């Protein structure tokens, strides 16, 4: 039912990959009303603070959910470092 | 076609039973398991690990109702489709009798290979090693924190190795050492149709990326390791199961896990006078916002009579939607691409009200709490006592293995000895089979050793590591 | 020079003799094993009559040893003294580079070698308490470091007045110091001329041996207790 | 009777300073047949495998043995060090 450490882990990871390039992650995380699903905000901005992009995702499990946060980080890393 | 035939499996790997067998015959070999798995010694050290608190019960007392809640599932099941005249048409007519025998065995050994203190027991060794290894600087072309010099991306066909061991060791998960502790330590010999129902998840050790949109759920976790790869491609072929599938009977066990998970520890509260009867039926009512399942229950006791009734109203309530979900989708059962388990309505809802309950009241407790911080140090303090073994070369290792009485290492040569015989053997059988003449033997042996380690410590019972802990730092 | 005393030969034998034989006696007060056992274990590794058989059929757990010894002794001493007498002149010397004990006699003692070993040595109970005797001499010698790191004119302040108001911790751990060492220390460097250039050499050295003569001064009892009491344990 | 701690670590000292010249050393013990003397054996080779030369000691004691070894091993870093 909780967490698991590997899923964490890489989540750390690849939010220290992302910082790396001199960048930053916000982190919401919030129950929906009638979804029945627990939902996740991610905000992504360089130092300066201007707002790169944001993406919300919903789950009513947390491995899945955290899954989905890393593999969308990864994607933003690489996105980001095809070009700058 | 459905046909339980091809899944109920009653051959074995060593010594397997063959020729053509009767009905009565092959319910006799069904129950050598159950004497088997009863009388383990891994069963029995299940009585002295802690579920929460340290008339309280414990993970051997826990899988005991795990084990009462799926046979009942098994039986509706199978009383529920001898009423639709399809008993013999899915080939289940001569084999309901190791149908519950196989839920009701995967559910008393659904907790054999959970380390000491739990789920801090857990984190503890995968942070100790993840300090050594440094799997994210393997992902990509070589770049390196290393500590070790084999591990130390350099050599293409060497590094996928290298890359594939240090993500694997630094990924311990309790069901993934269940397969290992029952078929490489144990030795208990069972039918692969016992073996794959504790199969849970189906994601390797050392898979690292995203895993496919059609089994994100069957793959969320770690599933088994790679020393036992060859053992699971066997296993898959025996079941007739595809890559990354999951066994039919699996879903049964996991349902009965989600029914029992929050209402023993409410009612271990009560037992540690941490609130009333009284105060717990209030707090149910306010965060309900419960008449059938709990009135009936409170207004027929009082504290051994509120339970004993709540759990009887709640099980004829939830076991009949169980297994008309597990009834409803049958083919994708079958195949093992259900990418959903069988618990969005009220009987969902329901649980929710004990989880919240329970997170609040009781798992919030400050004797729980310190618990857990003093859990996650004794790991870590017991993988720093044992850190000289990992420093030692490949030729002094073999000599302590092989002489047993070195003058050349005195510290070493002792620390050896306290390891248990079982993991000892397991690591000789393991290493006296790759190829000496190989560039992969450092791997693979550093791989064993480190393996041979990480068994050591998770087999111990919570009061055992501390005793072991405190006595090797000269305290006690 | 590098010659030896004529008379220490003979304590060398005595010492090779009690070797290994009230460790055998030892570990039966223990029940690791039954008289039995033992003379069945003697039995298998000497491959004993005259000195074994005799005493095993005289006696039973304190009836085996005590003429197991006297039948040894009756083999061993004559040997030794007509080992001492023939090399004489050698000895007198202090130039004889062999011990007094290859023959029948020798081969002897290593019944009693091999067998506490390997059923003795090897026990986990003796094994444990020689890992947690390197860790708690490991741990003293670190409590005392800072003592080791204070400068000539800070430690000649800390010997001298005794009432420093600028290390408090320092001179906390040199009062634990017992006195005779202190004194050995003060009569070492009294003599050493102040005027030279190796006055920091010798006190440096004088003060590693006065931290090391008082750990090697402790019963073990003593220094579990306090490596436990300076840690805050007990 | 038992090995002193001194003699090992002068083994020891004198192993690292020939394997600080890209070398190895192989050890091997034994127990003679009628010799009634403990055997060790010590091979040299370099990192290649190219074995260069072997050695045998035999004696009663431990203490003389280990510092015939270490000084063999001493006067082979010697040797090795004054050309190549
Ligand atoms: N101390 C503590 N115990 C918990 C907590 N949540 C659940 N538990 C206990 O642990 C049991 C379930 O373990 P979980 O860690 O939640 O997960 P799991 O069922 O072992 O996980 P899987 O093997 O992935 O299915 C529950 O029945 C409780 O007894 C928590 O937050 N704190
Ligand atoms: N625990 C343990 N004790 C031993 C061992 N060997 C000998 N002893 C004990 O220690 C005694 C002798 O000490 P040793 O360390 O062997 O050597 P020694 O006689 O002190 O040495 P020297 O002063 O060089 O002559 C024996 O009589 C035994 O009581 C061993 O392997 N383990
Ligand atoms: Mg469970
Ligand atoms: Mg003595």
């Amino acid at each position: 039912g909780r967490l698991y450490s590997g899923n964490l882990a890489a989540f750390k990871a690849a939010t220290n990959k992302l910082f790396q390039l001199d960048l930053a992650v916000i982190y919401d995380d919030w129950y929906d009303a009638y979804t029945r699903k627990d939902c996740i905000r991610l905000r992504i901005e360089d130092r300066s603070g201007n707002l790169i992009d944001t993406s919300t995702f919903y789950h009513h499990d947390e491995d899945v959910l955290f899954n989905m946060c890393t593999d969308w980080l990864n994607h933003m890393y690489d996105q980001l470092k095809d070009w700058k | 076609q459905i046909d339980f035939r091809k899944k109920i499996n009653w051959h074995r790997r060593y010594r397997s039973p063959q020729g053509v067998k009767t009905e009565h015959e092959i319910l006799r070999i069904f129950e050598s398991d159950r004497g088997r798995i009863i009388n383990s010694p891994a069963i029995r050290r299940l009585q002295q690990k802690t579920q929460v608190f340290p008339a309280v019960r414990t993970r051997l007392t826990h899988s005991m109702e795990v084990q009462q809640v799926g046979r009942y599932i098994a039986k509706e099941i199978l009383s529920r489709l001898k009423e639709l005249k399809l008993l013999e048409a899915y080939g289940l007519d001569e084999l309901t009798g190791p149908f519950e025998s196989i839920v009701e065995m995967s559910c008393l050994m659904h907790d054999i290979g959970n380390p000491p203190f739990g789920h801090f027991g857990e984190a503890a060794i995968n942070d100790w090693f993840r300090q050594r290894l440094h799997p994210e600087d393997a992902e990509s072309q070589p770049l390196d924190r290393c500590s070790v010099a084999a591990l130390r991306l350099r050599e293409e066909p060497l590094n996928e190795l290298r890359r594939k061991i240090r993500q694997d060791l630094c990924h311990f998960e309790g069901n993934a050492q269940g397969i290992r502790l029952v078929h490489t330590l144990m030795r208990m010999n069972l039918t692969w149709a016992q073996v794959g129902g504790i199969l849970k998840y189906t994601r390797p050790a050392w898979w690292r990326g995203e895993t496919p949109e059609t089994h994100h759920y069957l793959m969320k976790k770690p599933g088994y390791y790679l020393s036992e790869e060859a053992y699971i491609a066997r296993l898959r072929k025996e079941l007739n199961l595809a890559l990354y599938s999951r066994f039919p009977l699996t879903w049964i066990m996991e349902a009965a896990d989600d029914i029992s998970y929050c209402v023993a520890d409410l009612e271990d509260a009560v037992e540690k006078r941490i609130f009333t009867v009284e105060q717990l039926y209030h707090h149910l009512h306010e965060a309900w916002g419960f008449s059938l399942v709990v009135e009936n229950a409170w207004e027929k006791s009082t504290e051994d009579q509120f339970f004993m009734y709540l759990r009887v109203n709640t099980l004829n309530k939830l076991v009949p939607y169980a297994a008309q979900r597990f009834i409803d989708n049958l083919p994708a059962i079958f195949a093992g691409t259900f990418n959903h388990a069988l618990l969005a309505s009220e009987c969902s809802d329901l649980l929710k009200l004990y989880k919240n309950v329970a997170v609040k009241h009781v798992f919030s407790h400050p004797d729980v709490e310190r618990l857990e911080l003093q859990g996650y140090r004794v790991i870590s303090g017991l993988l720093e006592i044992y850190r000289p073994l990992l420093s030692l070369s490949l030729s002094d290792f073999t000599e302590l293995v092989e002489k047993e009485r070195v003058k050349r290492f005195p510290i070493e040569s002792r620390l050896f000895h306290k390891l248990s015989t079982r993991h000892r053997l397991a690591y000789v059988e393991a290493v006296s089979k790759l190829p000496s003449d190989s560039p992969e033997f450092p791997l693979w042996e550093y791989y064993y050793r480190c393996r041979l380690l990480q068994d050591y410590i998770s087999g111990m019972t919570d009061l055992y590591a501390w005793d072991e802990y405190r006595r090797l730092m000269a305290v006690e």
